[PDB]
RNA sequence: UUCGGGUCUUGUAAUUGGAAUGAGUACAAUGUAAAUACCUUAACGAGGAACAACUGGAGGGCAAGUCUGGUGCCAGCAGCCG
RNA sequence: ACCCACUCGGCACCUUACGAGAAAUCAAAGUCUUUGGGUUCUGGGGGGAGUAUGGUCGCAAGGCUGAAACUUAAAGGAAUUGACGGAAGGGCACCACCAGGAGUGGAGCCUGCGGCUUAAUUUGACCAACACGGGGAAACUCACCAGGUCCAGACACAAUAAGGAUUGACAGAUUGAGAGCUCUUUCUUGAUUUUGUGGGUGGUGGUGCAUGGCCGUUCUUAGUUGGUGGAGUGAUUUGUCUGCUUAAUUGCGAUAACGAACGAGACCUUAACCUACUAAAUAGGGUUGCUGGCACUUGCCGGUUGACUCUUCUUAGAGGGACUAUCGGUUUCAAGCCGAUGGAAGUUUGAGGCAAUAACAGGUCUGUGAUGCCCUUAGACGUUCUGGGCCGCACGCGCGCUACACUGACGGAGCCAGCGAGUACAACCUUGGCCGAGAGGUCUGGGUAAUCUUGUGAAACUCCGUCGUGCUGGGGAUAGAGCAUUGUAAUUAUUGCUCUUCAACGAGGAAUUCCUAGUAAGCGCAAGUCAUCAGCUUGCGUUGAUUACGUCCCUGCCCUUUGUACACACC
RNA sequence: CUCUAACUAUAAAAAUCUCUCUUCUC
């Protein structure tokens, strides 16, 4: 939870840490500790989500740790700047339409 | 702690602006409470203790889904009690959510006199009862310095209430701890819920402090 | 997924070929001429160089500094 | 149902209070009765580690341990699956008055 | 500026002293019909104060071990769950 | 007789909880811890058991009365979620069926299992094991077996010990050995050692039911989850739904639900379309030279690192292009579904890659210097060397191969591809010219790669002939001999080629597999393995269809409803 | 602010099931 809190503090929009092995017991276990949200399928999985796996040597054996971090698309250099389905509509600038007749003249220019 | 908190829930706006000195008017005017820091701000002296966490188990096609139901009790030891019941996946999350629930459900008590009053009433005003499931709980006024003659769970709840002497009489399947605590809680909440004589006279029907301060709520 | 039988041996023993701790081979090698000249014994190695004594087995004097080089009849 | 389970051995000889016996019939409740090769019909109990792990049936030479206080009963330990039974007959540790072949 | 005075206290040490005293002996006296014993009291009577506290238990119920070694659904434990 | 407003009494009913209950529910099962209207009769855990016995009524059947000894930690009630149902409903799937196509199962061969045998036939998987562990093992790979070596036993301490800890050793005996393995002797070597104690390494030793990682499967379907919010005392539930719609929990919507997250899609690779752009002797084309042949009219077909020019074809970047477009039907007219036109493409455009929560005692310690524990650690389970086996054979089973011939076999002749790959610290792809019948060898070449192999001039196929219904020129196993090739080593036949032998086989029982368009099927080719080896496998292209374009009947799957004594869940 | 009309039509057979049940504390 310290790790995931640090990841959120760092500004990424989603973290997950998975620990499997002999968690304090003999029968195998695998607990997941996630926050934010993570995308699993679709090529953006490689585009943003960094992943690492490590083996930890404890007295009883080996614990597998998997870390997944979903980098913010906004600050992703060298790749798409947003998710595939992220639609950004743009606010149209407003104008007053009362100027109906409004004859105008410029000076002639060469 | 970074307690930023944009005000929600106009009551919250009033307390944040400090227009609510403490909970008595709230409880007086039966205000709705939906958020906990209202209790935190008004009562800065809530002590808490997780009575029991139970592994609650559901059966699905792929193994079994396990959650944890915490039954936590919060109080001031000076006449305010709340009880939170909450299930969640992780134990710590369950405990925190239960804490929030308990602070949401703070209820007052009527510390009465066993007879021939002195300073600082110790016992309960009147015998009360509460039913949850098969758990029927009786609270009886007790002579000063008789202690809290009660089962450990409700005894701790009484201690959190601030009461010093009460007699208890349970019936049913009190083994079920959440039912017992919930019954004792509704009973102790019933302590006001009993028109005693000395409380006869018509009151003045004070204007709702939450009403007359409407202009400080609903942030413009 | 298998339990192994004990390696029973139908072979008596083979022990390390212990080197022989020779007591003062140099007196065997040399011969002193009464507080003066000293002679060597049984040959000197020409293939290895002066000072390396050779081996006496029979009908052949043998090397052993460069062992395979010199084993010749004399 | 092998996924629920724990998932060329050698014979073991009797040792000072145990005997090879031939089951004569299989009794209920998990019991059994076997002739020990002494001229006696003893009552064997199917021991733990054995109950529903490895089976046995009639006409099977099988090791059984006696209980020192009550000789009339005994508890079966180790089974022999029809090929080292011939070896048991060969080595002559037990009398060959009982041959079992199909 | 790291300090570190332990400056004030608490504990922990097979380190180390001198105090105090009974259980036991026992002069006596008292106590009793006679006596024991007590209540007093000479002189004796503590260093590891060997002048030695056991009885159950440490998964839950229920306070206390996921320490070591042994046995390996056997021996056994367990009022019940195990 | 009806209508209205009644009222008294009766069977009942609906709504609700503001009362109860543990709930299902109850207008009484309320007026019960705030415990008292009057009253009878029953029960005190379940079994034993309404049984024993004695009465008592009865003809009899039997009824009423009615235990105990003893045996157990439960039995039981209501509801919740799953599972299950030869329960219901609505939808799906060629790992289901229908219409069929191709077959497999019969035959011989190959290959992998089991069994048997063996010294060893090393081993692990039993829909999701079986042409799988890339497992196409001659030495190695190595795991087993008969054997021989060596220590790749760090470091600490002690102990010997420099008058030598020790090592190495020609020749012989001995050894398969040209091993100083052991011995005979003698030499050589010098503090790195040796032998005892710890201690550590090593291990294709064991334990996938200690484990990580890994992938497989549940599960190619569409399903998951939390936050406040409501319902419940709670197990939980609603959101996640009545309907219609989609391939989709996909939407239209309806809604104690609201807004959110994953999965699906979206997205990426590939396949297609770009006379639009950018360009090109490592791709092509035109003109034009110089040349070859023919017709002779200036026409063709050719060659040619000549010159100029071009980019349609070939490349690959930028991009463009389709989103159901347009229209006609149908649709609470919305979601969409159908039909035609335009088009290149109108099934999600085709095929794919990633692919949720939860889980399996699924497999893997035999991939790992991933790894806990245990085992062994000197005549070793370390490592190496020689040889054997993993490929044996009374038998059964699974992938596949060649066939059973006339749509054929054998001769000629025609002559079209697409994915690849390729020599370095070594030695590949090999053109061409030689020779040989052939496999082959030979000498020079090119090619580190759109350049050369290469236009891989491949097969089926196409055309002309021979054969002629014959187990026949079908079929080519099983069998002798020879020539070569890789290899230190081909015997237990590596492989190729040559001759001869020609077996079994007549469309294959019950069953069962796969499949809806460039599809199945036939046909090969390239790559992995590789020194040599494929019948395997990935990919590629070629010749290219019959039959659906639907349904839950078998086998399953989604969700909903329902019932359950199930929860290790109908095994 | 006026109303009460449609409807069909199935059942053959299918018995049994050996283990192994294992924590939630911040
Ligand atoms: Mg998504
Ligand atoms: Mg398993
Ligand atoms: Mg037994
Ligand atoms: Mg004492
Ligand atoms: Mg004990
Ligand atoms: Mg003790
Ligand atoms: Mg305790
Ligand atoms: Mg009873
Ligand atoms: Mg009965
Ligand atoms: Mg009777
Ligand atoms: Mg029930
Ligand atoms: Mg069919
Ligand atoms: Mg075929
Ligand atoms: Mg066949
Ligand atoms: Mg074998
Ligand atoms: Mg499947
Ligand atoms: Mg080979
Ligand atoms: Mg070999
Ligand atoms: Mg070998
Ligand atoms: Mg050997
Ligand atoms: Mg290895
Ligand atoms: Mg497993
Ligand atoms: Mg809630
Ligand atoms: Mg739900
Ligand atoms: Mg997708
Ligand atoms: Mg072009
Ligand atoms: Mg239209
Ligand atoms: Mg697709
Ligand atoms: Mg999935
Ligand atoms: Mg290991
Ligand atoms: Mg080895
Ligand atoms: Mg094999
Ligand atoms: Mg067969
Ligand atoms: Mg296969
Ligand atoms: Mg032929
Ligand atoms: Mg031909
Ligand atoms: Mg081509
Ligand atoms: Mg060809
Ligand atoms: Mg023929
Ligand atoms: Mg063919
Ligand atoms: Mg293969
Ligand atoms: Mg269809
Ligand atoms: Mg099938
Ligand atoms: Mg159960
Ligand atoms: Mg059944
Ligand atoms: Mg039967
Ligand atoms: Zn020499």
């Amino acid at each position: 939870y310290g790790v995931v809190r640090y990841v959120m503090e760092s500004g990424a929009k989603g973290c997950e840490v998975v620990i499997s092995g002999k968690l304090r017991a003999a029968r195998a276990k695998s607990m997941k500790f996630a926050d934010g949200f993570l995308i699993h399928s679709g090529q953006p999985v490689n585009d943003f989500i960094e992943t690492a796996t490590r083996h930890v040597l404890l007295r009883q054996g080996v614990l597998g740790i998997k870390v997944k971090i979903m980098k913010d698309p906004s600050r992703n250099t060298s790749g798409p700047k947003a998710l595939p389905d992220a639609v950004t509509i743009i606010e149209p600038k407003e104008e007053e339409p009362v100027l109906e007749p409004s004859v105008k003249d410029y000076r002639p220019t060469e | 702690e970074e307690k930023g908190w944009v005000p929600v829930t106009k009551l919250g706006r009033l307390v944040k602006a400090g227009k609510i000195s403490s909970i008595e008017e709230i409880f007086l005017h039966s205000l709705p409470v939906k958020e906990f820091q209202i209790i935190d701000q008004l009562l800065p002296n809530l002590k808490d203790e997780v009575m029991n966490i139970k592994p609650v188990q559901k059966q699905t096609r792929a193994g079994q889904r396990t959650r944890f139901k915490a039954v936590v009790v919060v109080g001031d030891s000076n006449g305010h009690v709340g009880l939170g019941i909450k299930t969640a996946k992780e134990v710590a999350g369950a405990i925190r959510a239960g804490i929030i629930i308990a602070k949401l459900s703070v209820i007052p008590i009527r510390r009465g006199y066993w007879g021939t009053n002195l300073g600082q009433p110790h016992s309960l005003a009147t015998k009360t009862s509460g039913k949850c499931g098969s758990v029927s709980v009786r609270l009886i006024p007790a002579p000063r310095g008789s202690g809290i003659v009660a089962s450990p769970a409700v005894k701790k709840l009484m201690q959190l209430a601030g009461v010093e002497d009460v007699y208890t009489s349970s019936t049913g399947s009190t083994r079920t701890l959440e039912n017992t605590l919930k019954a004792a809680f509704v009973a102790i909440g019933n302590t006001y819920g009993f028109l005693t004589p000395n409380l006869w006279e018509v009151q003045a029907l004070t204007p709702s402090p939450m009403d007359v301060y409407a202009d400080y709520a609903t942030a413009s | 997924g298998k339990k192994r039988k004990k390696k029973v041996y139908t072979t008596p023993k083979k022990i390390r070929h212990k080197h022989k701790k020779v007591k003062l081979a140099v007196l065997n090698y040399y011969k002193v001429d009464d507080e003066g000249k000293v002679a060597k014994l049984r040959k000197e190695c020409p293939n290895c160089g002066p000072g390396i004594f050779l081996a006496n087995h029979g009908d052949r004097f043998y090397c052993g500094k460069c062992h395979s080089t010199f084993a010749t009849q004399k | 149902k092998g996924r629920r389970g724990k998932n060329k051995r050698e014979l073991i000889y009797k040792e000072e209070g145990q005997e090879y016996a031939q089951i004569t019939k299989m009794l209920g409740n998990g019991r059994v009765e076997a002739s020990c090769f002494d001229g006696n019909k003893r009552m064997a109990h199917i021991r733990g580690k054995l109950r529903k792990k490895v089976w046995m049936g009639q006409g099977d030479i099988i090791l059984v341990s006696l209980r020192d206080f009550q000789d009339d009963q005994c508890d079966v330990v180790h089974k022999y699956n029809l090929d080292e039974a011939r070896t048991l007959k060969n080595q002559g540790e037990l009398p060959e008055n009982a041959k079992i072949n199909e």
